[PDB]
């Protein structure tokens, strides 16, 4: 409630707009079980919030949870499944994304679920993967901004010490390679970890597809004023 | 001794074990003759595989009755704070 040297959990609220379709709901209540037990799942179906009009609201309700991120799910005409990420800093949003949620492989759709696995303990930390070259573009402000909010989402409580028992899932965030004249697109899959003896002293490591499968379209991007940001990448 | 741990790529994996993370540099593989969460699901594996590796392979492993756990060295990402550093 108070500033702490060192920061646990980075708080997660959760939240969305005027009718928001079942998808979205179940990326929202799947995010809210992932990041247990340090976050916050609003069910209000909230109106007259448009953060990239105004992030005030936002900011209320977030620093009233004590919440340092926000998922805003909501959708409209010319912007359909939107999920947007928001940090916040000093009572303020640092930086916002928006990530458009693609429709299904073709027919399956997003099974309607609360929580990851029941193969996976809620609360787990995550093994993380970013693939494709643009994570790897420094010059790519969108991409350094989308892996930094999503390793500061998923990362739960950091600590120096890890049971071996605790490596059961992974997160693969894959970007596609770019193409000119078109927006950048995500894949977010998630995998139960299966090991086989492979002979070596080093286990063969196998997946088990488990969760949603998501897909998104990257939208508006609000960067954070440079003076902000350099404030709040301070470490103590 | 028949079955490969290793992975090998044009471009090397990166690490940030602090974050049980791993970048896979290389191209995202998504040929049109696959499906695309096989593909995806191949180049994951082989980026657990990775990470997995370098987690046994250079962090300290203590075994005790807390259980086998593996040390983490400091996360190298550097994440925005929450609130301002305190009030010294």
């Amino acid at each position: 409630k108070e500033p702490q040297l060192i920061e646990g959990a980075k708080r997660v609220l959760l939240l969305h707009g005027s009718k928001c379709p079942t998808p979205l709901h179940t990326v929202l209540k799947v995010f809210h079980s992932l990041t247990t037990p340090h976050s916050v799942l609003f069910h209000k179906k909230n109106e007259n919030i448009h953060p990239f009009e105004s992030t005030e609201s936002l900011e209320f309700l977030a620093n009233k949870n004590d919440c340092g991120m926000v998922i805003f799910g909501s959708s409209n005409k010319k912007r359909p499944n939107c999920l947007t990420i928001a940090r916040i800093f000093d009572s303020k949003v640092l930086d916002m994304a928006e990530l458009l949620l693609l429709p299904d492989a073709n027919g399956e759709g997003i099974p309607e679920m609360n929580r990851l696995s029941m193969h996976v303990a809620i609360g787990l930390r995550p093994l993380m993967l970013f693939s494709g070259s643009a994570w790897d573009d420094t010059t790519s402000t969108t991409h350094t901004m989308l892996k930094s909010m999503l390793v500061d989402l998923f990362k739960g409580e950091t600590s120096d010490k890890i049971d071996v028992e605790g490596l059961q899932y992974a997160l693969m965030v894959g970007a596609e390679e770019p193409t000119a004249g078109l927006a950048p697109i995500i894949h977010l899959r998630w995998y139960k970890i299966v090991t086989k003896r492979s002979g070596h002293k080093l286990p063969r490591v196998e997946l088990e597809e488990i969760g949603p499968k998501l897909d998104f379209k990257v939208g508006r991007i609000q960067e954070a004023p440079r003076d902000v940001m350099k404030e709040a990448m301070k470490q103590g | 001794e028949r079955l490969p741990i290793t992975v090998s790529k044009p471009t090397p994996y990166t690490f940030d074990l602090g974050h049980l993370l791993a970048n896979d540099p290389n191209p995202l593989e998504l040929p049109k003759s696959e499906p695309l969460n096989a593909s995806l699901k191949a180049t994951a594996r082989d980026g657990v595989q990775s990470l997995l590796n370098q987690l046994l392979t250079t962090c300290p492993i203590t075994s005790s009755q807390q259980g086998v756990l593996l040390t983490l060295p400091a996360p190298s990402t550097i994440l925005p704070r929450h609130k301002p550093l305190p009030t010294p």
